[PDB]
């Protein structure tokens, strides 16, 4: 004889079927992040890594060290072909 | 759209809690009620006899 109870039952009712399914998927993308550019980690010198950051970044990244690998592959090919030719 | 969704579950319980109760108890308390008609009912039918 009771009457229904919508807003006391809720405890088994979530927002629809969808919301309630990506509400873990977001609460959790925001937690464990970092604020704002936090570790750069731009400092790198390992020849390689030396490379990375000084002409291998990502912010220009345009034919310069391209060029400049090719010059040294020349000038090392210079004195390969001295001593062979 | 979730949130205003949900942010409506908050004053409006107390409102279910009190028009609950008190529709239950109004519901059941129709005894009185029917006391009070069963004596008007037969106030009426003396009144009925007087008159006839």
């Amino acid at each position: 004889v009771s009457t229904l109870i919508p807003p006391k039952v809720v405890s088994s009712k979530n927002i629809g079927s969808a919301p309630n399914a990506k509400r873990i998927a977001n609460v959790v993308h925001f937690y464990k992040s970092l604020p704002q550019g936090p570790a750069p980690a731009i400092k790198a010198n390992t020849r390689l890594a030396r490379y990375k950051a000084k002409y291998f970044d990502g912010d220009n990244a345009s034919g310069k060290p391209l060029w400049h690998f090719a010059l040294g592959i020349i000038a090392f090919g210079y004195s390969m072909e001295y001593y062979f030719h | 759209d979730r949130i205003d969704s949900v942010s409506q579950l908050q004053n409006v319980a107390e409102t279910t809690k009190v028009l609950f109760d008190v529709s239950k108890e109004t519901v059941e308390l129709e005894s009185e009620a029917f006391e009070l008609k069963q004596k008007v009912e037969l106030a009426h039918e003396a009144k009925a006899v007087l008159d006839s």
